């Protein structure tokens, strides 16, 4: 049992760090760097990322959180707290002399009940209404510098995921890494930012003889004996008379001598993902090599070709008036610090739209979703025949820590309000009577915008319980390779 | 200094958590007089175990109050109190105040006093039948002298039935204990009046004299002074001389030797004969009154019996036999535990099932009350119900069965409405059985005073938060 | 010396404690710390010892012990180490009792002989395929930990017929089963009970144009990997063309070659044409006229099973080093009916009555992919359980039934030999009780009770042979109670427990013969 | 809880280790020296624990059980000790494995009654089996105890003396009643048997040619008066200057001795015995009045005479009368080895006797002194209980197969506990293999397999290193005393496993 208890204190201490780093009143932390420096951040994602830990059970908590950051850019603070609080009940592991398998079956049984309980307090959303989506996304715009342009961030965040979603395939897959490439352009301000309705390539301009502005471009996707192939591979492209030569690999110096002779734009170092968006934008086709081109490899339907030097930096705009399962964001700012604020804050809002569009269902946040769940499992434990009911009730008492931290971070009497918070869920409906993060007192969530998506909490409790299962399944540490 | 007092009280629970129940363990007691003893009675452990921690002294003083108005439930004071403070840490570590817990238990203490009468399954018929006493007494003897509950349940039943017709006079002082070195329990029996082990030192087998005295030619006139005063029964404390032994036999004076001082003072308060220090002075005022003084031979051993033939008679003495003095002491406590069981039943008779039956049935109701009762005191009322569950856990651990399977099965039968269900007393069977059919019934009035004391002791401890020395 | 005996026993005994709690399918996981610092987590005993690095000589003897068990059986090696550990732990006390290892070694070798003979005297041959159930019960009990266990009888019956379809001996009365199991498919059938069993291979592709008939009764099936589209020489080397006029020649000439390929391919008469790289759009038009069933961009791994089904040869390329031929009467198989069924949102191509396939396909029709995914792993794992049993020519009831039965026989056999070897055979059989004594702890049950229940029923089997005695009583962990494997279906092969107790008794003798340690 | 029990497991094993090498007739000896420096060497297990005075609390538990086994039986208390310790040894790995201690008490209480049912069902009654007179059967069981000794050649002579000593006593038998004297000189076959009480009679003072050694019904006087002239008890010396006063002083010294001697004649004593010596001057007064005088009698021999003649031992001479003077039928003196021996045969209360050994060495009588105490008890317990079982650890091997085969059908936690109770009974024969120098490996491995082949009385042969049917060899032990020992050991172990925590008053 010494190894069973070692994973408790290994995770209980990690949860203690980010216990007060939750909510809009999240407390800051002081991390002493080895060079005497101090970082005064408050995000639990970056705090534990730099802190080196000695126990292996605590190192798994970091690998689990990073995978959560890719799915949803928030809520990861509670992922470790619930997994740390679930394992903090040592009365049922060692003092009661129960097996770990006894408790794993109890948590897995409680997992299926928590999932159904969160869907009972769900609510549909009308994504067609941009005003109803503004109340949802504002949960991340508050307490930020982007609050001055909240309406602009709403238009940039909500409409961008609509371009990535392809609802004809049935699954309605949304991928931010491939179809939502966010790029920056110097010059301008946050107000000057807009969403490009097409593809933008970050290729700088090397030669002066290139088509600067064309309203109907044409895109083509792909000493003696040395210049033999170079002149021929370049002469097969001008048969279609293009305006921008988009190559996958790098172009040689002599092959560019014919690209500048033609006074056409020369683009290179383009991914395979990037060319498919172009082929779907202007209807072109990706050919293996330049020598086997056909008539279909043209840019009919393209918006315009512009490689203008905007903000002392060239940018190839090949946008169009279509949404070819892709999008491109144009972030404008006077400085890099301001650009770094809008670039990262929109990624927190852009991922919230991903959860709503895949499943338009919300949940009452601010401690309301936990009490709605913990109240359902407590009454169910009195009628659950089996020894698993005891650890089944510990989950009802352990999930109360999420609202406990929000009231404790505010400084109000957490013991007085949390006990009365149970009565609101006991008598009245569980979909209301939440907790105000800023004020600290109780308030209903229908009147406030603390509503979180459904996919954020589903991955939370699935990964919070799965983390405790993986840690309680351990009983010995093996050293060797 | 609250966490240190709670942890100090848990140290005392483990010294009596395992000695509780029929499958309970014994404890290797070593007397202060350099003597070895082995027993499982919790009252005897604390008498020798000097509890020096002041935090736990309140629990011991609560057990002293368990002597008045009741003679059972001492382990309830030690186990139920330890479980309340043990779970009290779970509330304080959350952030709850110590004062809200004090007022929370006083609410649950009253709530349990209202739920306990609803669980009274049966009551004593008070028919003064031997089968009535022995059938109901099967619960109190076990866990004190286990395995020999058959003979003991019928012996004491004969002593109590003799006193119930004398209504308003039944007490533990009427049923005294007299043990003799012998074979075992098979030769033990019950007799009326006062019975001692030392046989008649003199030659008199029977004498109907009234006056009893308690304490070469000269000594022959002094023994005659006992006869001149009208007394033919002389009781010497220490050894008796060889010349004084024969002088009592000449005038047919019954000589009796009582070495133990408890035997001497017992006569002072029954017949009235007080012990005089001088060498047999002629003092008639300090002599006693007895109807008949005769010698009886019961169990192949002569014994002096003071039968009050003329009076109604209310003095009972159980004649015990046993080859071991250490083992007969364990029977001495079970006899006093059974006599005090029915001493409470002289009042209004109410009987509840034992074996953790009421402790889950009482917790199942208070827990449902705590869920529907809002306020800042519900956290304390909930743990007051979960604190009752530790008493089943005490019996499950001593029975060698996993306590987790016990609480689940006790909750499942009561969930379906099957009341009167307790723990199955068997190591190979983690199931349960009906306590009503088995004959396991505790005392209602004992639990009313036991839950009252264990809550007041736990509140008395939680009210204290720091210990500071002083000097007058 | 004796101090070296005690230190070598604890070394091998502690190796078993690493894989002790991880015994059985409910085994606990453990962290594997490598030299770098990574943490690999698993409960498989075989994978633990392959990465376990413990610097001690007595422990490396257990590594070679596992190598032969991996090549001989390939499973259950975790139990080989725990039995051997108990023999050394028990033999250590005998050395303290003034007993020589030779008397202990001589007793253990005889005890292994009677163990193999007693098992052979209580075997059950490979039977109960049709007409008797340990078949439905064999698969229904294994799939209880998944969501598929709602209706176990409906899903367990499809596993019975799947094993019989993959049954072909081919060697002197071999009967075994192949590695390629029944390819399990899935679709949205609006409910889990719509799972349809197909007694034939199913290709998850579509023909494209609807004008082609979906009823081909021709037995000739054309199987090709060569794409009939524009054939490129190599994706790394492109044919150099110094004239745009010459580009149109090779462009139009390539379409002219397909006009000759489309006739030579259909000259075989095969209406079922399957291409891996794809079929040209102009070439699909000729199949609508002739009425051939063509499918483009078929998975090569799926085509490998179709070629194995109808017996076709996988034609890599039409160019046979001098020209371009279609390999007539080589890539053609023989089948009876290929009808493209209309399944929910997927027109699956069903194949029936080929030359020789010995396979099937399961359409796990459900409501969503969350259930069909969990249902696919249950049946794929349940197939291996019945496949492992009905291949081994003779099997034995496992799950604590073999080790508990030997606890009484070999203990009674020890009371017949004597000759300074009774304590060795007495403790050799007592050591085998650790297998159920260990599985009881992993099953969250009382370890002392369940082992006594098995020996309580296994002893009555030898007192009298009457039918009242409970015989062949295994131990099920899903319920924590003994059960009859004859009714439950918890069977194991014969050679496993034979070779398991064989090397476990031999490896313990090898370490028992080590009395001193010489180093350099 | 758990660790306090393990401390008691090992605290009791050291007590078993103190008497582990004493099991059997051929056991090892120890040397326990007291505070005075006195040497005490004995192989008896009960005597070892009486002088050790172990102050450990858990150790005194088995001491109280052994004393009860000695008070009732007087032999076999070691077997209660080693068995009580082995029940704690085999359950030692099971205690630390998480099993409750109270569950073990149910197992020993279950296996103990299972043994009594098997012992009473297997024991064989032997009263007049095989049509043999009981004198021969009591001689057959007795001679086997004397074999393989220094008196193996003339064991038939000594075997007949024991059957005569028991039959001369009444139905009530007692081992202490039959006294054994040791006299150096002569051969082995010259050992005599006296039915009455006798003493060495070291009286070598005057009184020759008189004091007849024959009497019809003599009155045996038991005094403690030193009748010497210059005695430390009687004397007279008055230091004065007058000369005529000295004649009265020397006359007063003779009157103190003589006036006390007249009380011996007036009381009616015919055979006057006294512990303190009697001088040659007092023996003549007994010789003149035709009186028998023989002093220098030990105090122990007179206690056997007080139980034989039926009188009482008086210190003073004035209290000598007919109340304390015993009687007998045949009082005669012998010449065993030339030394004088007076003895009273045919007394009314002749419950005791005397047995004088002979031999040319002091140590040959020591080994004979030990063997006779073992042969008497066999005759004492053979007539007491005709239902007996095979000796030499044979009964312990029967229960090992029955309780084990019974444990194989008892599911639950009682299996390995009652099963371990079987292996715990193997300590008795294993010690007889080691305490006799034999190889316990070959014997127990060959002995346990004999029972499955059909053996029911085979046991450890203490003489030869082989197995033998101890029942056919007339090596028997009582069936009930074996039950009283197993019930005593089970009660001894159950008291230890019932303890889980030690409580001590701080003093
Ligand atoms: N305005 C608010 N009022 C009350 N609670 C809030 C508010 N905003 C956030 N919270 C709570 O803070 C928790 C953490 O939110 P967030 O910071 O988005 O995730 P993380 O802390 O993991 O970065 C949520 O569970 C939510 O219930
Ligand atoms: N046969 C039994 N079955 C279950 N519980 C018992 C039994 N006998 C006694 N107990 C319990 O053990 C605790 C102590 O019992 P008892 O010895 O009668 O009182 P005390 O220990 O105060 O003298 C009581 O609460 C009682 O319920």
């Amino acid at each position: 049992r010494k190894v069973q208890s070692g994973n408790i204190n290994a995770a209980k201490t990690i949860a203690d760090i980010i216990r007060t780093c939750l909510g809009p009143k999240s407390m800051m932390k002081m991390l002493l760097d080895p060079m005497g420096g101090i970082v005064m951040t408050n995000d639990g994602n970056a705090i534990l990322r730099e802190i080196q830990v000695q126990h292996p059970a605590a190192k798994s908590m970091i690998e689990i959180s990073r995978t959560q950051d890719e799915e949803v850019g928030d809520g990861t603070t509670s992922v470790i707290i619930l997994a740390g609080e679930m394992l903090s009940v040592a009365e049922h592991f060692l003092e009661q002399q129960m097996h770990p398998t006894v408790v794993i079956s109890a948590y897995r049984k409680a997992l299926d009940d928590m999932i159904s309980t969160l869907k009972k307090i769900s609510i549909p959303v009308d994504i067609s209404d941009s005003d109803m989506m503004l109340n949802i996304i504002n949960s991340s715009i508050t307490t930020k510098a982007i609050s001055r342009w909240s309406s602009l961030a709403c238009n940039i965040a909500l409409d961008a995921v609509k371009m990535v979603q392809f609802e004809e395939n049935g699954r309605k897959e949304i991928d931010i890494k491939k179809y939502a490439r966010v790029e920056k352009i110097p010059g301008g301000i946050i107000e000057d930012s807009c969403v490009l309705r097409g593809v933008m390539i970050n290729k700088d301009v090397t030669h002066p003889r290139m088509r600067r502005y064309i309203k109907n471009p044409r895109i083509v996707l792909l000493l003696q004996m040395e210049e033999e192939y170079i002149q021929q591979l370049c002469e097969d492209i001008i048969q279609l008379k293009p305006d921008v030569v988009i190559t996958e690999k790098g172009i040689s110096d002599l092959a560019q001598h014919y690209l500048m002779r033609a006074n056409i734009t020369a683009i290179r170092r383009v991914r395979k993902t990037d060319n498919n968006r172009i082929a779907r934008a202007c209807g072109a086709r990706i050919v293996s090599r330049p020598e086997e081109l056909r008539e279909d490899d043209v840019g009919t339907g393209a918006g315009l070709l512009e490689i203008k030097k905007i903000g002392d930096e060239y940018f190839t705009f090949i946008t169009d008036c279509k949404d070819p399962k892709a999008c491109t964001i144009l972030l404008r700012g006077a400085s890099k610090e301001i650009l770094s604020e809008v670039e990262r804050n929109l990624q927190d809002a852009m991922q919230v739209c991903r959860n709503v569009l895949l499943d338009p269902q919300l949940v009452p946040g601010g401690g309301a979703s936990e009490m709605a769940v913990a109240h359902a499992l407590t009454e169910k434990s009195k009628a659950m025949t089996g020894v698993e009911q005891w650890p089944y009730r510990a989950v009802a008492q352990a999930l109360e820590v999420i609202p406990r931290t929000l009231i404790q971070n505010c400084g109000a009497s957490t013991i007085r309000l949390l006990t009365s918070l149970r009565a609101k869920h006991t008598q009245e409906n569980c979909e209301t009577w939440g907790v105000n993060g800023e004020t600290g007192t109780l308030v209903d969530m229908k009147e406030l915008g603390i509503w979180e998506p459904l996919a954020v909490k589903l991955q939370t409790y699935k990964t919070a319980v799965e983390t405790a299962v993986l840690l309680l399944r351990i009983d010995d540490i093996v050293s060797g390779h | 200094a609250v966490y240190r007092n709670i942890q100090a009280c848990k140290e005392l629970a483990q010294t009596t958590r395992t000695a509780y129940g029929p499958n309970g363990m014994n404890k290797m007691v070593i007397n202060h007089l350099e003597k070895l003893f082995v027993t499982n009675d919790a009252a005897t452990i604390l008498r020798e175990l000097e509890v020096q921690h002041p935090a736990a002294k309140m629990i011991v003083m609560a057990s002293h109050m368990q002597e008045q108005e009741v003679g059972d439930g001492t382990n309830f004071v030690l186990v139920f109190a330890g479980a309340l403070l043990e779970l009290a840490e779970e509330l304080l570590r959350i952030g709850l105040s110590v004062s809200e817990v004090i007022e929370g238990y006083e609410i649950a203490c009253r709530k349990a006093h209202e739920i306990l009468p609803n669980l009274v399954c049966c009551s004593a018929k008070n028919l003064r039948d031997i089968d009535e006493v022995s059938s109901l007494l099967r619960t109190s003897i076990m866990s004190k002298q286990y395995g020999n509950e058959v003979f003991l349940a019928k012996l004491i039943a004969q002593a109590c039935v003799s006193i119930f017709p004398d209504s308003g006079h039944f007490n533990v002082d009427n049923i005294r204990v007299c043990k003799i070195l012998g074979s075992g329990i098979s030769s033990s029996s019950v007799l009326h009046g006062m019975v001692f082990k030392k046989e008649t030192e003199g030659d008199v087998t029977s004498v109907k004299d009234a006056k009893i005295a308690v304490y070469e030619n000269l000594m022959d006139a002094q023994v005659k002074a006992i006869a001149d005063t009208g007394a033919n029964v002389v009781v010497t404390g220490g050894k008796v001389a060889d010349m004084a032994l024969h002088y009592a036999n000449k005038y047919n004076i019954m000589l009796v030797r009582l070495n133990s001082k408890w035997d001497l003072r017992r006569l002072c308060k029954t017949v009235g004969a007080t012990a005089l220090p001088r060498l047999t002075p002629p003092v008639l005022e300090e002599m006693g009154h007895c109807d008949s003084v005769y010698l009886s031979e019961v169990g192949d051993t002569q014994v002096v019996v003071f039968k009050h033939e003329k009076e109604d008679g209310a003095i009972s003495t159980i004649v015990l036999r046993g080859s071991t003095d250490n083992l007969m002491d364990d029977i001495e406590r079970a006899v006093d535990d059974g006599v005090n069981t029915f001493k409470v039943l002289t009042r209004d008779k109410r009987l509840v099932p034992g074996g953790g039956a009421t402790e889950i049935e009482l917790a199942k109701q208070i827990t449902s009350y705590g869920e529907t009762c809002p306020g800042l005191e519900q956290y304390a009322i909930k743990k007051f119900a979960e604190a009752f569950e530790a008493i089943p856990r005490a019996l499950a651990e001593n029975s060698g069965v996993k306590a987790n399977e016990v609480i689940s099965k006790l909750y499942a039968v009561h969930q379906e409405g099957n009341k009167n269900v307790g723990l199955d007393i068997e190591a190979e069977v983690p199931a349960v059985k009906d306590m009503l059919e088995a004959g396991i019934l505790d005392t209602y009035l004992g639990k009313y005073w036991a839950i009252k004391l264990a809550t007041n002791a736990a509140v008395t401890v939680l009210r204290v938060d720091q210990i500071i020395m002083a000097k007058p | 010396g004796e101090t070296i005996r005690s230190q070598n026993v604890m070394a091998a005994a502690s190796i078993a404690n690493i894989v002790k709690s991880s015994l059985g399918p409910v085994g606990l996981d453990k962290m594997l710390v490598d030299d770098i610092g990574d943490v690999t987590i698993t409960n498989d005993g075989a994978t633990i010892l392959k990465l376990l690095e413990v610097e001690h000589p007595a422990a490396k003897v257990l590594c070679e012990l596992a190598d032969l068990q991996d090549k001989e059986v390939g499973d259950g090696t975790t139990s080989v180490v725990i039995i051997a550990a108990e023999l050394l732990k028990n033999a250590d006390e005998l050395v303290k009792q003034k007993i020589h290892p030779t008397s202990v070694i001589s007793g253990y070798r005889l005890a292994c002989k009677e163990a193999v003979r007693y098992i052979n005297e209580n075997l059950i041959v490979n039977t109960d395929e049709l007409g008797r159930d340990c078949l439905i019960n064999a698969a229904k009990t294994s799939m209880s930990s998944k969501i598929i266990g709602i209706n176990g009888d409906f899903f367990a019956n499809m596993v019975v017929d799947a094993v019989l379809a993959i049954k072909y001996t081919d060697i002197r009365g071999q009967p075994r089963y192949p590695v390629n199991s029944v390819n399990i498919l899935k679709a949205h059938g609006r409910s889990q009970m719509e799972s349809m069993l197909i007694s034939g291979y199913a290709l998850n592709c579509v023909v494209g144009s609807q004008g082609m008939p979906k009823r081909i009764v021709n037995a000739k099936i054309a199987c090709l990997d060569f794409s009939l589209q524009k054939t490129k020489m190599k994706l790394g080397v492109q044919v150099v063309i110094t004239d745009p006029e010459k580009l149109d020649q090779i462009r139009q000439r390539e379409s002219d070659i397909t006009k000759e390929r489309i006739q030579k391919i259909l000259a075989t008469g095969a209406n079922v044409i399957l291409t891996t790289g794809g079929i040209d759009d102009m070439c699909l038009k000729y199949f609508v006229e002739a009425g051939a069933m063509a499918v483009r961009r078929v998975l090569k791994r799926d085509l490998k099973r179709i070629a194995k089904a109808s017996g076709a040869t996988i034609l890599s390329t039409l160019a046979n080093l001098e020209g371009e031929e279609t390999f007539e009467a080589a890539m053609l198989g023989q089948a009876e009916e290929v009808v493209q069924e209309r399944i929910c949102d997927d027109e699956l191509i069903l194949i029936k009555n080929t030359k020789a396939r010995t396979s099937a396909s399961i359409i796990l029709r459900g409501a969503n992919d969350f259930m069909c995914d969990e249902m696919e792993r249950s049946l794929h794992d349940a197939l291996c359980v019945v496949k492992r049993v009905l291949e081994s020519k003779s099997v034995v009831p496992g799950g604590g039934a073999v080790e508990a039965a030997l606890s009484i026989y070999l203990e009674n056999y020890a009371t017949s030999m004597g000759s300074r070897e009774q304590l060795a055979i007495a403790e050799f059989a007592r050591s085998l009780l650790v297998i159920p004594n260990t599985l009881a702890v992993n099953a969250a049950q009382d370890s002392t009770d369940l082992v006594a229940k098995l020996r309580a029923f296994h002893n009555e089997a030898q007192v009298n042979p009457e039918r009242k005695n409970l015989k062949w009583i295994g131990l099920d962990l899903s319920n924590g109670k003994p059960r009859d494997n004859k009714q439950a279906g918890v069977f194991e092969p014969t050679i496993v427990k034979v070779k398991s107790l064989k090397f476990a008794t031999e490896a313990a003798i090898t370490i028992l013969r080590i009395d001193d340690l010489i180093k350099l | 809880g758990i660790p306090q029990l393990v401390s008691n497991i090992s605290a009791c094993q050291v007590i078993a280790e103190a008497v582990r090498t004493t099991l059997g007739p051929r056991g090892m000896d120890k040397l326990i020296v007291d505070g005075r420096g006195k040497a005490t060497i004995s192989n008896d297990g009960a005597t070892i624990l009486k002088l050790l005075d172990v102050v450990h609390p858990a150790a005194k538990t088995l001491v109280d059980i052994a004393k009860s086994q000695d008070a009732e039986v007087g032999d076999g208390t070691t077997s209660v000790t080693l068995l009580a310790a082995e029940f704690l040894k085999q359950v030692k790995p099971y205690v630390e494995e998480g099993l409750h201690p109270q569950i073990i008490i149910r197992a020993f209480r279950t296996a103990t009654q299972l043994a009594v049912n098997k012992i009473k069902e297997i024991a064989v009654t032997v009263k007049k089996a095989d049509k043999v007179e009981q004198r021969k059967l009591l001689e057959k069981c007795a001679m086997t105890a004397l074999s393989s000794k220094l008196i193996s050649q003339q064991k038939a002579f000594f075997a007949k003396m024991v059957v005569d000593a028991v039959m001369m006593l009444d139905d009530l038998l007692q081992l202490k009643m039959i006294g054994i004297k040791k006299v150096q000189g002569g051969a082995l076959e010259d050992s005599q048997l006296v039915a009455g009480v006798a003493f060495k009679k070291t009286f070598s003072y005057a009184g020759f040619e008189m004091q007849p050694k024959k009497y019809h019904n003599p009155k045996i006087a038991l005094l403690n008066v030193e009748l010497e002239l210059k005695a430390e008890k009687d004397n007279a010396e008055i230091r004065v200057h007058t000369v005529e006063d000295y004649q009265a002083i020397v006359d007063a010294e003779w009157n103190i001795l003589y006036d006390k001697l007249e009380k011996i004649h007036h009381s009616g004593a015919k055979v006057v015995s006294s512990k303190l010596p009697i001088g040659d001057v007092a023996t003549q007064y007994f010789a003149d009045r035709d009186m028998f005088c023989a002093g220098r009698v030990p105090e122990e021999d007179l206690k056997r005479t007080m139980m034989a003649c039926g009188g009482s031992i008086q210190t003073s001479v004035n209290a000598l009368s007919a109340d304390v003077l015993g009687r007998c039928q045949v009082f005669e003196e012998t010449q065993i080895g030339g030394e004088r021996y007076n003895f009273f045969t045919g007394c009314p209360k002749a419950k005791t006797c005397t047995f004088i050994l002979r031999g040319g060495a002091e140590q040959f009588m020591e080994e004979t002194e030990r063997s006779l105490h073992d042969a008497i008890m066999i005759v004492r317990r053979a007539i007491k209980n005709d239902s007996v079982v095979a000796g030499g650890g044979a009964i312990e091997m029967e229960l090992s197969k029955y309780l084990r085969d019974y444990s194989r059908t008892i599911p639950g936690k009682q299996q390995l506990l009652i099963g371990a109770y079987a292996k715990a009974l193997e300590i008795i024969p294993r010690q007889l293999c080691d305490n006799a120098g034999f190889d316990a490996t070959n014997i127990l491995n060959k002995l346990r397999a004999r029972h499955a082949q059909g053996g029911t009385w085979y046991g450890v042969d203490i003489n030869n290193e082989d197995i033998a049917d101890n029942f056919e060899a007339f090596v028997w032990e009582p069936a009930m005393v074996r039950i009283n020992a197993l019930t005593a050991a089970s009660e001894a172990a159950c008291l230890i496993v019932s303890v889980d925590e030690t409580i001590k008053n701080p003093r």
